[PDB]
C-alpha cells in the first residue's frame, strides 16, 4: 500500500476538456458564491435584543432567523461583529435545533444540561474561540464535537458576557469534560470560569443548578 | 523576433464595488449559482482549501473546519435577515456519495 508520495506521472493524467461542473466557494469567490454550502444538521439562529422586556415578552424580543444547514447564514449574523464584547450587552443569541428548538424554556427539555461561561469582560479575540467551538458544534455536529449535543446559547450582560452550551445530555460526566474545553475558550487560566445549569432548573429557574467556576 | 502584440489580456475585470459586501449582492449571486458536492467535496482555490480538515472528525459527511468557516466570515460581511429567506430558502444540500 503506497502512501503520500506521488513518485510517478501515471497516477495522474495531465489532460482535460469541457471539464463539467464548476464550484465557487465564498473564499475563492469574494463576490459570487456559485455553490451552496449544506450540512447534516438543523439549527435556527435567534438573536435577543433585551430592551423592551420591561413589559414586552422574552418571545416578543427574541429575533429568530437563519435556520439552515449552511454557513453563509449564521456567518452573516456574525458579520454584525457584535461578539461577546462588541455589541450592546444584556443581549442573547441562541442557535440550535439538531435535537430540539423551543429555547432555554424547552430546549433544556432536550439537552438537559446548560453549560454557561461567565466572563468579567475582556475584549480581545474571544469571539473567535467562543465561535470556533459553537460554529464547529453546529457545523460539525456529525461527531467528535457535537457528537449528540442539542444546541448552544449566548447571553451578554453588565459583568461582560456569558455563553451557554446545551448538550443533549449523554451524561453530565462527558459534559464536565466538554465544558473544560469551553473553559479555555473563555480565555481563562485556572480561574475555573464555567457554569452548569440543569434543565430541570433552567425552565423553573430553580435555585442551586450544578456549579459555577 | 516579434510579429504582433505579445501582450494579450484575458478577462481581467477584477473590480467590483468599493469593497462593500451587501446581502442582496451576494445572495443575488446564489440566484444563479451551482450546487455543492460538500466542503471537502470542493477545493477552494484562494490561499485556502479544506481537504481533510474536519474530515477526520469521524463520519465526516458535513464537517466544516473551524478555521474554514472563519474564512467565510471574512467574505460573509453582509448583515442579512431579509434576503436570507429569499436566498437561504435556496441553499441546496447534496449527499457526498458518487463512488459507492
Ligand atoms: C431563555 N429565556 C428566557 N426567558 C425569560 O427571561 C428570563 C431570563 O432568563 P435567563 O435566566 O437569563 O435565561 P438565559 O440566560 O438562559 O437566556 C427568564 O425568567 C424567562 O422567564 C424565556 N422565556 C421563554 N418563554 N423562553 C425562553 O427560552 C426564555
Ligand atoms: S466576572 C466575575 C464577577 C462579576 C461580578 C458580578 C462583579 N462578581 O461579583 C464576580 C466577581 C463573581
Ligand atoms: S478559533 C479561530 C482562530 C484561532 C486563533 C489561533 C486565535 N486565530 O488566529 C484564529 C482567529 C484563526
Ligand atoms: S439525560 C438522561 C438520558 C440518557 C439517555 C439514555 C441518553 N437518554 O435518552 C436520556 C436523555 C433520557
Ligand atoms: S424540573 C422538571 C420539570 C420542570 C417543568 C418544566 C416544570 N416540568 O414540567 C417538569 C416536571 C418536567
Amino acid at each position: 500500500m503506497s502512501v503520500e508520495e506521488v513518485s510517478k506521472k501515471f497516477e495522474e493524467n495531465v489532460s482535460v476538456d469541457d471539464t463539467t461542473a464548476t464550484p465557487k466557494t465564498v473564499l475563492s469567490d469574494s463576490a459570487h458564491f456559485d455553490v451552496k454550502h449544506p450540512l447534516n444538521t438543523k439549527w435556527t439562529l435567534w438573536y435577543t435584543k433585551p430592551a423592551v422586556d420591561k413589559s414586552e415578552s422574552w418571545s416578543d424580543l427574541l429575533r429568530p432567523v437563519t435556520s439552515f444547514q449552511t454557513v453563509e447564514e449564521f456567518w452573516a449574523i456574525i458579520q454584525n461583529i457584535p461578539e461577546p464584547h462588541e455589541l450592546p450587552l444584556k443581549s442573547d443569541y441562541h442557535v440550535f435545533r439538531n435535537d430540539v428548538r423551543p429555547e432555554w424554556e424547552d430546549e433544556a427539555n432536550a439537552k438537559g444540561g446548560k453549560w454557561s461561561f461567565q466572563l468579567c469582560g475582556k475584549g480581545a479575540d474571544i469571539d473567535e474561540l467562543w465561535l470556533c467551538t459553537l460554529l464547529a458544534v453546529i457545523g460539525e455536529t456529525i461527531d467528535e464535537d457535537d457528537s449528540q449535543i442539542n444546541g448552544v446559547v449566548l447571553s451578554i450582560r453588565k459583568g461582560g458576557n456569558k455563553f451557554a452550551l446545551w448538550t443533549k445530555c449523554e451524561d453530565k460526566e462527558p459534559l464536565l469534560r466538554i465544558g473544560g474545553k469551553f473553559k479555555q475558550v473563555l480565555k481563562l487560566t485556572d480561574d475555573g470560569h464555567l457554569e452548569f445549569f440543569p434543565h430541570c432548573s433552567a425552565n423553573g429557574r430553580h435555585p442551586q443548578p450544578s456549579i459555577t467556576l | 523576433g516579434s510579429i504582433g502584440l505579445e501582450a494579450e489580456i484575458e478577462t481581467t475585470t477584477d473590480e467590483t464595488d468599493d469593497g462593500t459586501n451587501t446581502v442582496s449582492h451576494i445572495l443575488n449571486v446564489l440566484k444563479d449559482a451551482t450546487p455543492i458536492e460538500d466542503v471537502f467535496s470542493f477545493n477552494y482555490p484562494e490561499g485556502i482549501e479544506g481537504p481533510d480538515i474536519k474530515y477526520k472528525k469521524e463520519h465526516v459527511k458535513y464537517t466544516y473546519g473551524p478555521t474554514f468557516l472563519l474564512q467565510f466570515k471574512d467574505k460573509l460581511n453582509v448583515k442579512a435577515d431579509a434576503e436570507w429567506v429569499q436566498s437561504t430558502a435556496s441553499k441546496i444540500v447534496i449527499p457526498p456519495g458518487m463512488g459507492r
